[PDB]
């Protein structure tokens, strides 16, 4: 049961400061180097830096000398990073992951850090739902979806009746167009669950911490 | 009269391999290396010989001329230059006394090891010991292991927590007590030293053929021995390849500067007691040019020695000998290479020459280190002193003893890199610095070179005089000056040394030259008349 | 520092295939690369360390070779769950870096696009707007021409196609065309029409949906 938790999403102008977390455990925390690997948007993998839980003992990569600074807390066995002078480069995905000293394999990752930096304002998502029409012709299976408009950043997330079933939903990307995004998702349902039974599409924007929830109806 | 002169050579080769005996030692092995490695590569090799041809090799011909052109100790030689300096002569007398503390004990190590290197299967191979942790991981066990934040391997367990026995102190502050058995080294030591200088210069250019001889041949050995050995051209690689972007920094130029300085160990008054047991028309450029030529190719192939055989363990590892050779110090030899051996056919042999070759490394470098200081002694008090030379030599060796006893603790290697870097070094660079100023400045350049001309017949070319005159006491002020304005942050074995630490150092280090200051008072209180008389009976010879 | 250059970017396999990934080192490595897979969604998981060995918990399908500057991950028998990016890192030299990434993509039969068109909800004309949507779902390759057709005229403008990742379960691409109008314009026109031409037939899939309550 070796999980590192991370800390959420962050949305901030640039030119400030951030600081992420990562709380570790399943593990012994003071056996093992702590490193931050940072991921761009369609880019690889690109190592910071390690500390040493013990002592603090950092190690940072010349590309990230003055732009990262690693801590770490024994008493809670979590770490930490700080960003100054942000930028849109910055606007990345950022991991820790766990490291042995030799061989220098990372064995086990955090779930990851979505940063965004930009002076944009938090945009609240437009929930818009995408029910089919009463003149279609019902098949054996008909595709319901859910719509969501204007939000900002790439923060949202989109789940059908708690989790419950989806083993046929299809989620579309987001567009992203005048500052603001757009995505829409789409669930294949047999006929003889619908519109019998509950079936509630939920979208989550963690940005602005707003939950709205809208129930399809023919 | 009484007594008329002096004693001499036996034999040109003797001397000739004396004082690259005492030039060759440790720190030609090891810190050479590195220090080339971490410093551009292979483009090290060109600020290291400029600041040898510049400022190693003149302080070196400089200091070899005057003890065969005087024949004076470290002390009375100044009474016929410069009087007021005679604290000199001193001074370097306490800092011996310093460097005897500690150049010795690490000698004792490697006899603990030599002494422990006669079993069939070597200590630090295996982790099933009385000293071992259960951190304790080595080879020839399972497969698969992965290398933890807390685990240590059975070399560094046995030099950490066997011979050195540094767990059991917490620093400086708590270092004690005394380990008897580098007791017991240290004493057979300061006795294999005894008998090889009590006779005076006469055994000591006849011990000097076996400490000077065995150390090219055993690097030979192992040479060829890592050579041999697979993925051994990862450390020549690591060796040899020139990071030119590095002489761009000011910091590489002052690091090859003072190695060359410490390699060539002029300044000290050993190359002037040498120098003083010799024909007055025996020549001098030829036995300084060549010894030093010695001293650095030494360094040169030692190179090679070390990096075949951490490119092998790099190798065996997985690359990047960096980390491999990460800690500078003793360690590179007592746990790395050590390590390396034991995984290694025959690995009691290669271990016993190799121990051995340490030890008779720093021996001859022992002997001379003392023989300066006697003859300095001998001289400035003579017949008073020399009724018998065993008895004041084993006065000195007893007294470093008792000197060596709080370097034989538990916290000892602490006190080793404390007095190795903070106190002894740059103190010998400051009174170099006072005799190559005063030399040149006082005594004159110009008389002295009418002195070469005197012994060699001719009078020395104008590329040494322009050496002598401003190259040489540059070379050392940018040294002293570069170490004074930002002195480095010292750290070993996972122990970083307190901030008072300098204050220690420097404490240790002032303390040592306080002679001549007073001493400069002393006849400037004793000699009548006015000052400028007084100075000038100062500045004229006697 | 170190290069590890990963030449492919992508590279189509089938399944059931034998599928294999070349990493480029800058110097030699000896042993030294570790390789990782990243799902679409999910952190980085590592398969493979020191060229060969494989870490716990990692099928027996994944495997690895190498020993210098060329190494190679090997996967015997692809399936619809090994749909990731694979990494190599070298773990010798400061500071550690990685590959390029080699997206895998896997190769099957063709498949017909369910095309799906939905009518603005009353919720979105409350707000002033109204967006026909227009679903593909299940097909294959990636490669699709959408057209849209307002009332029989080709409609272009206020159009967005959104690719999905391929699937991790029977391996089948889907998209998403948004046409984005106004509410005034949405009262002007009837019958909206979206239609979508693939390569599994020649004629193109066509829906349409009445405004006048379906
Ligand atoms: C050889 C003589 C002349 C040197 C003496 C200089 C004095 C002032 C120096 C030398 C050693 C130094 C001490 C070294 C040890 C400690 C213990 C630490 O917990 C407080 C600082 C303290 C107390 C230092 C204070 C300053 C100190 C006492
Ligand atoms: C220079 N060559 C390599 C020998 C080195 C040994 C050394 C030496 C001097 C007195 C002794 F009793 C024993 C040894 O000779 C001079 C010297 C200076 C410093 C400084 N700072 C440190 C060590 C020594
Ligand atoms: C191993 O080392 C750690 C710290 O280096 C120490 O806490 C632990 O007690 C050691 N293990 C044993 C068995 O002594
Ligand atoms: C591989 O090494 C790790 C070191 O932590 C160990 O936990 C693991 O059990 C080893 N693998 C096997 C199969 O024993
Ligand atoms: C590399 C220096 C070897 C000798 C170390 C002695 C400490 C004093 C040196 C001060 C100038 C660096
Ligand atoms: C200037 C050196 C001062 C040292 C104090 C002991
Ligand atoms: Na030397
Ligand atoms: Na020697």
């Amino acid at each position: 049961e070796v999980q590192l938790q991370q800390s959420g999403p962050e949305l901030v102008k640039p030119g400030a400061s951030v600081k992420i977390s990562c709380k570790a455990s399943g593990y012994t925390f003071t056996d093992y180097y702590m490193n931050w690997v940072k991921q761009s948007h369609g880019k690889s993998l690109e190592w910071i830096g390690n500390i040493n839980p013990n002592n603090g003992g950092t190690s940072y990569n010349q590309k990230f000398k003055g732009k990262a600074t690693l801590t770490v807390d024994k008493s809670s066995t979590t770490a930490y990073m700080e960003l100054r002078s942000l930028t849109s480069e910055d606007s990345a995905v950022y991991y820790c992951t766990r490291s042995p000293v030799r061989p220098y394999y990372f064995d086990y990752w955090g779930q990851g850090t979505t940063l965004t930096v930009s002076s944009a304002k938090t945009t609240p998502p437009s929930v818009y739902p995408l029910a089919p029409g009463c003149g279609d012709t019902t098949g054996s299976s008909v595709t319901l979806g859910c719509l969501v408009k204007g939000y900002f950043p790439e923060s949202v997330t989109v789940t059908w009746n708690s989790g419950s079933l989806s083993s046929s939903v299809h989620t579309f990307p987001a567009l992203l167009q005048s500052g603001l995004y757009t995505m829409s998702s789409s669930v294949t349902v047999p006929s003889s669950t619908w519109p019998s039974q509950t079936v509630t599409c939920s979208v989550a924007h963690p940005a602005s911490s707003t939950t709205v929830d809208k129930k399809l109806e023919p | 009269g009484s007594q008329g002169e002096r004693e001499t050579w036996g034999k040109k080769v003797d001397f000739l391999l004396s004082v690259i005996g005492y030039a060759v030692d440790l720190g030609n092995v090891w810190r050479f290396p590195y220090i080339c490695a971490q410093n551009g590569g292979g483009a090290f090799l060109l600020p290291y010989t400029i600041m040898a041809i510049f400022g190693g090799i003149p302080l070196f011909y400089m200091e070899l001329a005057l003890g065969q052109y005087h024949r004076n100790g470290c002390i009375s030689i100044w009474r016929k230059i410069c009087p007021i300096f005679k604290g000199i002569g001193y001074a370097i007398c306490i800092i011996a006394f310093y460097i005897a503390s500690y150049y010795n004990t690490i000698m004792a190590w490697a006899l603990y090891y030599l002494i422990s290197s006669f079993t069939d299967q070597l200590p630090w191979t295996s982790c099933k010991n009385s000293w071992n942790t259960g951190n304790c991981t080595n080879y020839f066990s399972e497969d698969n292991i992965t290398w933890t934040l807390h685990s240590t391997s059975p070399a560094e367990e046995f030099y950490t927590r066997h011979v050195l026995q540094i767990h059991r102190s917490k620093g400086l502050q708590d270092l004690g007590g005394i380990s008897w058995q580098l007791a017991l080294c240290i004493m057979l030591i300061f006795t294999v030293i005894y008998f090889s200088i009590w006779k005076g210069v006469k055994t000591s250019g006849k011990v000097v053929w076996v400490t000077a001889t065995f150390p090219y041949i055993a690097l030979s050995v192992l040479l060829v021995r890592g050579a041999t050995l697979p993925g051994a051209w990862r450390g020549v690689l690591f060796y040899l390849k020139p990071n030119w972007q590095k002489l761009l920094e000011t910091g590489v130029w002052i690091d090859a500067a003072a190695q060359i300085f410490f390699s060539l160990g002029p300044g000290f008054g050993v190359l002037l007691a040498f120098a003083s047991y010799n024909k007055f028309n025996n020549n001098c450029y030829q036995d300084a040019l060549v010894t030093s030529v010695v001293n650095c190719m030494t360094s040169f192939v030692s190179g090679f020695v070390i990096f075949t055989v951490l490119g092998y363990m790099a190798e065996m590892r997985n690359e990047d000998v960096s980390e491999v050779a990460k800690d500078a110090g003793p360690s590179l030899l007592f746990i790395t290479y050590a390590e390396a051996i034991a995984n290694m056919p025959a690995s009691t042999f290669f271990a016993i020459i190799f121990f051995l070759m340490l030890i008779t490394l720093g021996l001859d470098s022992s002997f001379a280190g003392l023989e300066g200081v006697i003859t300095a002694v001998l001289d400035e008090f003579p017949h008073v002193w020399a009724k018998r030379r065993e008895r004041f030599v084993l006065a000195v060796v007893i007294t470093c003893f008792f000197g060596s006893l709080v370097t034989l603790t538990f916290g000892g290697a602490y006190v080793v890199k404390l007095l190795e870097e903070y106190a002894t070094g740059p103190a010998v660079l400051t009174v170099a610095l006072i005799e190559a100023v005063a030399v040149s400045w006082f005594y004159g350049i110009t008389q002295f070179c009418r002195d070469v001309k005197e012994m060699l017949g001719f009078s020395p070319g104008w590329f040494w005089r322009i050496c002598w005159v401003a190259i040489s006491p540059l070379f050392l002020l940018f040294i002293i000056a570069s170490f004074l304005m930002s002195p480095p942050q010292l750290r070993l074995f996972q122990y970083n040394y307190p901030y008072w630490s300098i204050i220690l150092g420097y404490a240790i280090g002032t303390s040592s030259f306080i002679c001549i200051p007073t001493y400069i008072a002393y006849r400037l209180i004793i000699t009548p008349g006015t000052f400028k008389e007084r100075i000038i009976k100062s500045i004229t010879p006697e | 520092d170190i290069v590890m250059t990963q030449s492919h970017k992508f590279m189509s396999t089938s399944v059931g295939d034998r599928v294999s990934i070349t990493c480029k080192a800058s110097q030699d490595v000896s042993t030294a690369v570790a390789w990782y897979q990243q799902k679409p969604g999910q952190s980085p998981k590592l398969l493979i360390y020191s060229a060969s060995y494989r870490y716990t918990g990692v099928p027996d399908r994944f495997t690895g070779s190498g020993s210098g500057t060329d190494f190679t991950f090997t996967i015997s028998s692809v399936q619809a769950e090994d749909l990731a990016v694979y990494y190599c890192q070298q773990h010798y030299s400061i500071p550690r870096t990685f590959g390029g990434g080699t997206k895998l993509e896997i190769k099957r039969a063709d498949a017909a696009p369910t095309v799906s068109i939905f009518p603005p909800s009353s919720e979105q004309l409350t707000s002033g707007g109204a967006s026909v949507v227009c679903f593909l779902n299940n097909f294959y390759p990636k490669d699709i021409n959408v057209k849209w057709k307002i009332d029989g005229s080709e409609r272009q403008n206020g159009v967005l196609n959104s690719w999905t990742d391929q699937d991790s379960k029977d391996s089948t691409y889907s998209m998403s065309s948004t046409l984005t109008l106004t509410k005034d314009e949405y009262e002007r026109h009837n019958s909206y029409t979206c239609e979508a031409t693939h390569k599994t037939s020649t004629s193109p899939i066509v829906k349409s949906f009445n405004r006048n309550e379906c």
